[PDB]
RNA sequence: GGGAUGGCUUGUGGCGGCCAAGCGUUCAUAGCGACGUCGCUUUGAUCCUUCGAUGUCGGCUCUUCCUAUCAUACCGAAGCAGAAUUCGGUAAGCGUUGGAUUGUACCCACUAAUAGGGAACGAGCUGGGUUUAGACCGUCGUGAGACAGGUUAGUUUUACCCUACUGAUGAACUCGUCGCAAUGGUAAUUCAGCUUAGUACGAGAGGAACCGCUGAUUCAGAUAAUUGGUUUUU
RNA sequence: UAACUGAACGUGGGCGAAUGUCGACACUAGUGGGCCAUUUUUGGUAAGCAGAACUGGCGAUGCGGGAUGAACCGAACGCGGGGUUAAGGUGCCGGAGUGGACGCUCAUCAGACACCACAAAAGGCGUUAGUACAUCUUGACAGCAGGACGGUGGCCAUGGAAGUCGGAAUCCGCUAAGGACUGUGUAACAACUCACCUGCCGAAUGUACUAGCCCUGAAAAUGGAUGGCGCUCAAGCGU
C-alpha cells in the first residue's frame, strides 16, 4: 500500500554525536577485555587507483602496437652519473636476490 | 474462382419520408451467379456508404456480355490485395478474349503467385488497352511483337492412359 | 517468365569445319581438330548465316537463356584453339634445393610425362601425366621454364594445374617458403 | 542493509527477513551523503527489491527518495 | 533475382556529378561567347591530355573548354534554328571525338603559329605505333630499363616486381633486387617490350610508362574557327582530313 | 485395504539510465524497440575469510550406440623461420591406462591421448544414502520412548518352461563328389629407431619433412620346433 | 363524494401476431463438489496456468473417415434388398482420375495436418511476382583506353611522417574532373590505385522494400517411418 513513511529517512545522527560515538567505539576495540552490551540494538553499521590514473592517461594503444604514440620512456634516473649508479645498485640487488634464492629428478608427491 | 461472369448490380437506400428519391449506385462484379453477385455488391456498399442489405433494396442485376469475345485483346487490371503486412497494390496484364476471361486468369494467378484467395482480393479496375505502346510487361510485351513465329518443341504425344502398353517408343517432335 | 525466342551468333573463320551431329560438335582447323559432346544443354543450331552459327532456345526460362553464353564460349574456345592454339607459360623458382623437371614422352600410352625431382629436398619423384593432346617443352629462351601447347585449353589449363597442385609446399610457413611452380604466362600459340 | 521492512507477501517472510522482488529493505546510505536541513547525516532509507535475488544470485534495489 | 552483384557503395568525399555540370558547361559555353572574336575547334586524338593544363595556364586571355563532345555542340548550337551566334551551327560539324573550344580574342595566325611550334615529348597510348624496338636488357632491371647507361641508373624498386611479373617480363627478385634471369646477366635473354612497326596494347604501354620511356608526342591539332565580325567557319588543314558529324 | 515434466534441453547475468535503425503516431505526439554503451557487483596480489546431505552415488564383468573430436588422418588461418604449437573445419574408422588417499573428490606417473555422454538414475554380484529385532554414548522427555546425531553386529535361497542368444543334429528331393555366390559379418592400430641430415631453416640456441628400411604398443587369428607351467604315465 | 359523485361485486343484453401441438397423486430408484471442448468473464506467470457462466460431448455409444486412438469431422444403430450421399478420398497397397486449366518449387533424408515452441525488427551472390524512388541517345549500369592536376611537403607533432603511424581543421584555383584523399607501398620520397571526368560501345538499368515457394534458423544416443512403397511440367504447393 503507498505510504509517506516510505520516503523519508529512518535513522539520522548528527556530526559531532557520530565522531563522539566512533572514538568511543575505537577506544572500546583498543580494549580486548571490554565487550559490548547489548550490542544487537547498537548503531554498529556506522563504525564498520593509480593504475585506473596510468590507463586513463595513457592508453594501451598508444603504448604499443601498430597505433602507438609512445616516444619517450619512464625512466628512473636523470643523468649519466644516476644511471651508472642505479646499473650498479640494481646489479647488487639481482645478485643478492638469486644467492637468496639459491640458498633457499623431480621430486616424489 | 470458377467460370465468372460480369453482372451490372444496380441497388439503393429504400424511400422514406424524408427522401423519396434515394440515390442508386451501379457497380461491375464478377461473380459466379447472381446470389453472389448481390452479396457483393452488399458488401462493398456497406464498405462505402451507410447502405446495408435490411435498409436497402436490389433495383437491378443484368449480365454484361463482351461485345467483341472473338477479338484477342489486352487487359490491365489495378488490383489490391490483403496479405499478412497489409493492403497492396497490384498492376498486371493478361492477354485474353474477353473480361471474364481476364479475370479468371487473374485469380487463377494470384493464388499461384501469391496464395491469395477470392476473399482476399479487390478488383478496382479492369481496362482494354487500345495501343500496343501501353502495353508495359514484358511476357506481353513479348507476345505483341511483330511476326510472333515459334516452334512447339518436345511435345508429349496424347496417349489413352487406358492402353497401359505401347509396342514403340514414342516420338516428341510432332 | 519463359521468353519464348533467345538467340545467340558464333562468325566462323575461313579454314574451319563445324559439324553439328546431335548437339555433338566437331571443330576442325589448320591445327587439329576437337569433339564436344554438349548434349546435356537443350539448344538448337543452325546456319543463320554463311560462316555463322545460330544458336536457339524455344520457351526457355532465365537460366536456359544464360546457358546460351556457356556453349558459345565453349564453341568459341574450340575454334581459337583449332586456329591459334592455347600456350601457357610456366616458371618454376626455389630457394637452396635446385627443382629438376624432366619431359619425356609415353609413346605407349602416346602421352607427355613431366617428372619432378629435388623439390625442397625430398627424395620422393613426382610424377605428372598430361593429357593427350598437350605438349610439353622446357625452354630455352628463359630460364627455368616450362611451356604447355595444344589445342584443348580445357586440357592445357588442367594439366597446368596439376604442376601446379602437386609442388605445394606442407607443414611450412609460406610466407617464407616460396619454392613451387607457377603458372606465369596465359596466351595463344600464333 | 540494516533491516528487512516489509515481504509482501507473509509477516513471517518479513520476520525471517527474506529478499524477494518487492521487499522493502533498508540500507545505510552513509556513502551518498544524504544530509538533513541542518547538518544530520541521513545514514538509514529504505528500498525496493527490483529483482529476483534466487534466480540472479545477487539483490538489486532502487532507492525510495 | 537473388544472385546479384553486390553494388559497392563508396566512402569517399566526391560525388557524382549529374545533370547540374551539363547545366553549367552549357551556362559557360553560352555565356564565352559573346565575349570572344573566335571559336576555335581543335583535337586530340589518343593523347594522354595532361598538358592541357599548361596549355591553359599559357593561353591567360583564352578560354578552354573540353567537356563532352555532344554537350559542346548542344551548348554551340547543332541547327540554325538553335545557334547562339550566327555560323555557329557551322562550326558545330566539326565535333566529333575527342575535340575542344577555344575562345579567344588574339590573331588566328598567332594561334596557328602557337599551336604548330607547340609540341611536348608523351608517352605512347594503346593503339599507337612504335617508332622503334625497345628492350630491356638481362640482367639487373634499372628505372628506365636501359634507356639511359646502367652506370648512371639506379635499380628500380623492389616493390614493381609483382606488377612486371603481373604486366609478362618474368624478372625476379634477388638480394632485394629485381633481376631478370640472373644476378650477372646470364642464362637469359633481354625482354622485348616491343617491336618496331607494331601496334601497341595496353600491356606494352604501361610497361613503358612504368620504364619511363616515352615513345609518342603531345600534337593539338586545329580544325577549324568560327569569326564572330564575319560570322562564318574558317576551315583549317586537318579539318579536311578529321571526319565530320 | 489402497498406492509406489516430456518435439522438455544447450554459448553468452540482473537492476537502473542514455543512444538508436525501426514499429506506431498527425484533431491525442504518447508509448514499445534490435544493435550498442554506461554504473554496481592486485603495478602479475594474497596464501591470516574451505560459509549447512531431506533428496545419493560408486565399483566388477561385458556389449552396443551418439558426437557435442582428447589422440591418430586430411585441410584453412595466425610472426606460423625451424621445432613446438594456438584457433577452426570434415570426420566416430581406431584407441582413450596404471595407482595413492574414507579423521569420507582431487593428486601422481606412463602414454599419441588419458574426450564427453545414452541405453538405469523421467530381481546379475558387491561397498555407502540405508534405517526390523540385541547394545552403548550424546540431545530431548517425569516416563514409556523419540531423535541434531555417533558406533558395533546382523536370513531370500530360481531355471528343468517359452522366447532371444551361443553352438550341434536333421525328414522330404536316389546316393555321393566337385563347385557357384544372393545375403549376413568384416580388422587392423599407434609409436619408436636408421637414412634423408645436424641438411632445409637460424644471429645463436637449436632443428624438420617426402621416398626407402627395421622394430615395437594395443587388438585379432592360429600354433607347440624350443623354453617355462601342469603329472593318475600313479 | 357537496352530490348514484365514484369504488368494487353481481342482474340483464350485445359483440383479435407468426409457427408447432395435459394435470394431479401414489410407490420405487440411481446420481446429486466428475472429465473434455467452443465462446464469454476474472486473476496471474519467464513460460506454464488457476478460477467462474452458458452450451455441446463422454462416463452409457455402435457405424464411415482422421494409418491407429476416451474428447476431432460426418452421422447416431431392429433383420435384409436396390438407389444416393455426408466427412474423407480417386498412382499402388484401396473401391474410385497417372482427370482437365493456370502457375510456383529442386530441398546433402524437400513437401504431402498445419496452427505452439525453437524464433528474431533473424540470416541467404536461391527463384518468381509487384511497390516506391532514381538514371538514361544531352548516351543509363558494366567494361576497355587515358586523365586523376596546382597553392602544398596545408597546421601541430615526430628520429623520420611529403593525402595514406597520429590530433584538429578540411579552403581555393585550373577545371571535363580530381578528397588537404580510398587502399597497396617507402625509413621518408617515389610508384600504383580508388572517388570523379573524358573517349569507344549501344538501350535499358540501379537502390530499398513487399508478397509466394525454397535453404538455414540446434541435434543426441537399438534400426524406421507424410501409414508403407514411392513420387520431381509430382503421386508436392494455391485456386
Amino acid at each position: 500500500e503507498p505510504n509517506r513513511k516510505w520516503f523519508t529517512n529512518t535513522r539520522v545522527i548528527s556530526q559531532d554525536t557520530l565522531q563522539s560515538f566512533r572514538e568511543a567505539m575505537a577506544e572500546k576495540q583498543k580494549d580486548p577485555y571490554t565487550v559490548l552490551l547489548k550490542s544487537n540494538k547498537l548503531p554498529m553499521s556506522l563504525i564498520r587507483h593509480q593504475a585506473k590514473m596510468t590507463i586513463e592517461r595513457e592508453p594501451f594503444s598508444e603504448t604499443f602496437g601498430p597505433k602507438a604514440q609512445r616516444k619517450r620512456p619512464k625512466l628512473s634516473f636523470n643523468t649519466v652519473d644516476e644511471l651508472a649508479g642505479y646499473s650498479e645498485q640494481s646489479l647488487d640487488s639481482y645478485h643478492a636476490r638469486l644467492e637468496e634464492k639459491k640458498l633457499l629428478s623431480v621430486a616424489t608427491a | 474462382m470458377g467460370r465468372l461472369q460480369e453482372y451490372q448490380v444496380i441497388g439503393r437506400h429504400l424511400p422514406t419520408e424524408a427522401n423519396p428519391n434515394p440515390a442508386l449506385y451501379r457497380m461491375r462484379i464478377f461473380a459466379p451467379n447472381e446470389v453472389v453477385a448481390k452479396s457483393r455488391f452488399w458488401y462493398f456498399l456497406r464498405g462505402l456508404k451507410k447502405v446495408k442489405k435490411a435498409t436497402g433494396e436490389i433495383v437491378s442485376v443484368n449480365v454484361i456480355s463482351e461485345k467483341h469475345p472473338l477479338k484477342v485483346k489486352n487487359f490491365g487490371i489495378w488490383l489490391r490485395y490483403d496479405s499478412r503486412s497489409g493492403t497492396h497494390n497490384m498492376y498486371k496484364e493478361y492477354r485474353e478474349t474477353s473480361r471474364v476471361a481476364a479475370v479468371e486468369a487473374m485469380y487463377a494467378d494470384m493464388a499461384a503467385r501469391h496464395r491469395a484467395r477470392f476473399r482476399s482480393i479487390h478488383i478496382l479496375k479492369v481496362v482494354e488497352l487500345e495501343k500496343t505502346e501501353d502495353v508495359k510487361r514484358p511476357y506481353i510485351k513479348q507476345l505483341v511483337a511483330k511476326n510472333l513465329s515459334f516452334p512447339l518443341p518436345h511435345r508429349v504425344p496424347k496417349i489413352s492412359t487406358k492402353k497401359i502398353f505401347s509396342a514403340k517408343r514414342p516420338s516428341t517432335f510432332s | 517468365m519463359r521468353y519464348i525466342h533467345s538467340e545467340e551468333t558464333i562468325p566462323v573463320p575461313e579454314n574451319v569445319k563445324v559439324s553439328i551431329k546431335s548437339r555433338l560438335v566437331t571443330v576442325e582447323g589448320p591445327r587439329g581438330k576437337l569433339q564436344k559432346d554438349l548434349s546435356h544443354i537443350a539448344v538448337n543450331f543452325s546456319v543463320v548465316k554463311k560462316g555463322v552459327i545460330g544458336l536457339e532456345i524455344h520457351h526457355g526460362s532465365r537460366k536456359d537463356v544464360a546457358a546460351l553464353r556457356t556453349v558459345r564460349t565453349i564453341i568459341n574456345n574450340m575454334i581459337i584453339g583449332v586456329t591459334k592454339g592455347f600456350k601457357y607459360k610456366m616458371r618454376y623458382v626455389y630457394a637452396h634445393f635446385p627443382i629438376n623437371v624432366n619431359v619425356e614422352k609415353n609413346a605407349e600410352t602416346g602421352c607427355y610425362e613431366v617428372e619432378i625431382r629435388n623439390f625442397i629436398g625430398e627424395k620422393i619423384v613426382r610424377k605428372v601425366v598430361m593429357a593427350p593432346g598437350v605438349e610439353v617443352e622446357i625452354s630455352k629462351a628463359q630460364k627455368d621454364e616450362l611451356i604447355l601447347s595444344g589445342n584443348s585449353l580445357e586440357a592445357v589449363s588442367q594439366s597446368a594445374a596439376d604442376i601446379q597442385q602437386i609442388c605445394k609446399v606442407r607443414n611450412k610457413d609460406i610466407r617464407k617458403f616460396l619454392d613451387g611452380i607457377y603458372v606465369s604466362e596465359k596466351g595463344n600459340i600464333v | 542493509i540494516l533491516s528487512v521492512k516489509k515481504n509482501p507477501s507473509n509477516p513471517l517472510y518479513t520476520q525471517l527477513g527474506v529478499l524477494t522482488k518487492g521487499t522493502i529493505i533498508e540500507v545505510n546510505v552513509s556513502d551518498l551523503g544524504i544530509v538533513t536541513a541542518s547538518g544530520k547525516i541521513a545514514w538509514g532509507r529504505y528500498a525496493q527489491i527490483t529483482n529476483n535475488p534466487e534466480n540472479d544470485g545477487c539483490v538489486n534495489a532502487v532507492l525510495l527518495v | 533475382p537473388k544472385s546479384k552483384r553486390a553494388r559497392v557503395y563508396h566512402l569517399t568525399q566526391v560525388n557524382k556529378k549529374g545533370r547540374e555540370a551539363k547545366e553549367r558547361l552549357f551556362s559557360n559555353i553560352r555565356e564565352t561567347i559573346p565575349k570572344y572574336q573566335h571559336c576555335f575547334v581543335f583535337s586530340v586524338d589518343n593523347m594522354r591530355n595532361n598538358y592541357l593544363k599548361d596549355v591553359r595556364h599559357e593561353l591567360n586571355d583564352c578560354r578552354i573548354f573540353f567537356g563532352k563532345t555532344k554537350l559542346m555542340a548542344r551548348a554551340l548550337g547543332t541547327t540554325p534554328e538553335e545557334e547562339q551566334a550566327d555560323g555557329l551551327h557551322r562550326l558545330t560539324r566539326y565535333l566529333t571525338g575527342t575535340v575542344g573550344l577555344l575562345f579567344t580574342n588574339r590573331d588566328p595566325a598567332d594561334i596557328e603559329s602557337y599551336f604548330s611550334n607547340l609540341s611536348q615529348v608523351d608517352f605512347a597510348r594503346a593503339g599507337t605505333v612504335a617508332p622503334r624496338t625497345v628492350t630491356v636488357p638481362p640482367g639487373i632491371v634499372y628505372s628506365t630499363g636501359g634507356e639511359v647507361p646502367p652506370e648512371h641508373d639506379v635499380p628500380v624498386s623492389h616493390t614493381l616486381e609483382p606488377e612486371l611479373r603481373r604486366l609478362g617480363m618474368p624478372v625476379r627478385m634477388i638480394k632485394g633486387k629485381v633481376c631478370l634471369g640472373d644476378e650477372k646477366g646470364e642464362a637469359s635473354e633481354g625482354y622485348t617490350i616491343c617491336k618496331e612497326g607494331e601496334v601497341l596494347d595496353s600491356r606494352q604501354t604501361r610497361l613503358l610508362k612504368l620504364f619511363s620511356i616515352c615513345l609518342s608526342e603531345f600534337k593539338v591539332s586545329l580544325l577549324g574557327y568560327w569569326s564572330s565580325a564575319s560570322g562564318e567557319v574558317t576551315e583549317l588543314e586537318a579539318g579536311k582530313t578529321r571526319p565530320k558529324r
